């Protein structure tokens, strides 16, 4: 799920993964009416845990950076006095 | 001597830190936090820190400030040098005096004489009142400097307070006004006086709000939420523009091929005629990293004017908006897209123009309101622009519009179309109704005539038998072809007529 | 000096006529007195040196360490004669002449009163010789603390590596000789 990307249109794919994320799925004590229990006001949405926030933290920490230091390397720069990250 | 930091230091107070809270209590920084964030870390060299102005009238002469309203220097924006001023609204308002104007002109004119562009922060109550014409005199220099440099250096004009009276006209002849959504805005004439005469009661947001002048007046390029995004988006625009106009666009290295294929371009054009589509679409699959800068989306939404990089490189793109008025052109879409064609070419940034218009808005307020003039504006740029132009017709282009969006006849480089295209007189109906007369009273003759009209030229192909498209594409390659198209254009140089100016329409 | 002028006035157009920027430091009084000097002609050898920064038009940056008193401060390479930075150090003295002079041309019915000219002397000594007045002129475009100097001059020029000005067309000057 993580990996499929859809664009343009409206769809469930958070919602799947919200699912999948889901305690008593992964316990596997469901019963018909779990849609209808757990998620009472519709999909209200997904939030990460500390270690998760964590992670992702770190990893557009990461990835910025590296687009940062790509506006860097722009022509034109003062030669001894480019922009240092 | 440390007595020199503390001068420093005492200086960089503003108006002090009672004042300086009201501001933060509005929401907007300070004229030097704002500086602090747009100049690379470190990098901002100030001067004239410790101007005083020169006042003695109304007791002025025991108010004088270090600064002096305004906090002034230069800096780097990824390393390429800029010039900046940010209007110190905590000190008497940041009003303009002799002294306020004569700081600003020190650095356009450095500006000028090194080729850097501008970055002017507006946060002012207006002119100093106390100086009298001095204060006048105070604009008269900005303004006179504003305009030489037009087109020579960028000229960047961020609003994050008041702009008001003759102060509107400078940041109205730069190459941008920015906004920040609520602390900001911009009139000739305040609220109050707008009662006395009009007797109409407006509240300031109301009459020159950043609302307002994003999409009612034509007079900002866009409204930022705050004064930190703003200050980054900013920065983001200064990425893309040359440093002046003997340079030319900037380069830098690029995640992308210029070879990338999008084949769900192959059905962006709907097949039913009557159904829109989102131009955005497109000029987002081109441009390079997806990212496409958009100025003026808030205003003449029938029309898209943008910057997007190729190949690392800048490109500048003017394309209809069928999602609005039918991507028809219109007073208003024509100038917004003619003055960014001109700021584009006045700066060596190619153009990519992407069509689809049906002609132009028809209506009394609209022939009442000079399109006359207004509609050849964006005519007048094209004709004009000499910087390499592409062009690629995606469904609609027919009669005088076809023309005006960079025709092979306004000598545009590229001259693209999707097999979609048609490019005609006019409809196939309004078409058969002129050329055939005596066959209305035939409603089946009529039907007929349009059925051909419509089957024989409603298409790019007479068009091709003609030379006036270079080419008829398969939608998904676009991408590749206009690469490429400007790439062997890199080199392209062409001469206009000499002139001490042009005379375009105003 | 008639002499020091036309040996820097030189240096100047040369470093000029081919690109070379000019760095200027400094600490003039005026020029040196004498019937040797008028007799010599400094009016037109003093010249010869303002003559070369007035048409000078590489990047030219400036730090007044000291004094910087009169018509010889505005020939070292003042803001006047078009210079880009004209940095100052905190001991800087910018200012029409020493406090002294100044004083006995200012306050002439005053002089028969050793104590009010000691003391005028000692106003315009703390009123005027320094930087500030000049900072407030826009004159000097910054004080700067003298460990920074290099720092502060390096980049200077750096910025300035694309200047470009332009002098009025002529097939050639006519500098005094
Ligand atoms: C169909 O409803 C009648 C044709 C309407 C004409 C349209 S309106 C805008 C386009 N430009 C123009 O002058 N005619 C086109
Ligand atoms: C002591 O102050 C005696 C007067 C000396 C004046 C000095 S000598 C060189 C300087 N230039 C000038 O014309 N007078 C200054």
């Amino acid at each position: 799920l993580d990996s499929f990307e859809v664009e343009g249109i409206g769809h469930n794919l958070p919602f799947l993964s919200a699912v999948m994320d889901h305690p008593k799925f992964i316990s596997g004590d469901m019963t018909t009416a779990f849609i209808a229990e757990e998620y009472p006001e519709g999909f209200e949405g997904v939030n990460l845990p500390e270690t998760d926030l964590r992670r992702v933290a770190a990893a557009a920490a990461a990835m910025h950076r590296v687009a940062e230091i790509r506006r860097t390397r722009v022509s034109g720069r003062m030669d001894n006095h480019e922009r240092r990250v | 001597l440390e007595q020199l930091e503390d001068r420093r230091a005492a200086a960089r107070l503003g108006g002090g830190q009672k004042r300086i809270d009201a501001q933060h209590g509005r929401g907007k920084l300070t004229a030097r936090e704002r500086v602090d964030l747009l100049l690379d870390e470190g990098s901002f060299e100030e001067f004239d820190m410790f101007v005083t102005h020169r006042c003695t009238d109304f007791n002025m002469q025991d108010q004088k400030p270090a600064g002096d309203g305004v906090v002034t220097g230069w800096g780097t924006i990824n390393g390429r040098v800029v010039y900046v001023f940010s209007q110190d609204f905590t000190v008497l308002g940041g009003s303009v005096s002799e002294t306020h104007s004569k700081k600003i002109c020190k650095i356009m004119d450095m500006a000028m004489q090194n080729g850097a562009p501008v970055i002017g922060i507006n946060d002012s109550g207006g002119a100093r009142i106390q100086e009298g014409v001095d204060s006048l005199a105070g604009y008269g220099e900005v303004f006179q400097r504003n305009i030489m440099a037009s087109g020579v250096v960028p000229q960047i004009s961020m609003i994050m307070g008041p702009c008001a009276g003759g102060a509107v006209y400078s940041p109205a002849m730069t190459d941008f006004i920015f906004m920040v959504k609520d602390s900001s805005y911009m009139f000739v004439t305040g609220p109050d006086v707008v009662k006395t005469v009009t007797n109409e009661q407006v509240s300031a947001e109301e009459l020159g709000g950043a609302t307002t002048h994003t999409r009612k007046s034509s007079v900002a390029d866009a409204a930022f939420e705050n004064d930190v995004e703003a200050l980054a988006e900013v920065r983001r625009l200064v990425d893309f523009l040359p440093l002046n106009n003997r340079e030319k666009p900037p380069v830098r290295p690029f995640f992308d091929d210029p070879d990338r294929i999008e084949p769900s371009l192959d059905t962006l054009v709907p097949d039913n005629p009557n159904t829109p589509y989102d131009m955005k679409e497109l000029i987002h699959k081109l441009a390079d990293e997806g990212d496409f800068y958009e100025i003026q989306e808030e205003f003449a939404k029938n029309i898209i004017t943008g910057f997007i990089r190729l190949e690392g490189r800048t490109v500048g793109v003017v394309a209809n908006q069928p999602l609005v008025l039918a991507g028809c052109l219109d007073i208003d879409s024509s100038r917004k897209a003619a003055r960014f064609v001109r700021f584009c070419d006045a700066f060596e940034i190619p153009l990519l123009t992407l069509i689809d218009v049906p002609g132009f808005l028809p209506g009394t307020s609209q022939e009442y309101g000079g399109v006359i003039k207004h509609g050849a504006k964006l005519l007048y740029a094209y004709g004009e622009a000499t910087v390499p132009m592409v062009t690629v017709i995606t469904r609609k282009a027919y009669g005088g519009a076809y023309v005006v969006m960079s025709s092979k006849h306004l000598r545009a480089d590229f001259n693209y179309a999707w097999p979609t295209a048609e490019v005609a007189v006019m409809g196939a109906k309004g078409a058969t109704e002129i050329i055939h007369r005596g066959d209305l009273g035939d409603p089946e003759k009529i039907a007929q005539h349009t059925a051909d009209y419509e089957e024989r030229f409603a298409n790019p192909f007479v068009a091709s038998e003609r030379g006036f498209v270079d080419e008829v594409i398969q939608p998904r390659s676009t991408r590749k072809r206009v690469a490429r198209a400007f790439a062997s254009l890199r080199n392209k140089s062409v001469q206009m007529p000499w002139k001490k100016h042009d005379n375009i329409p105003l």
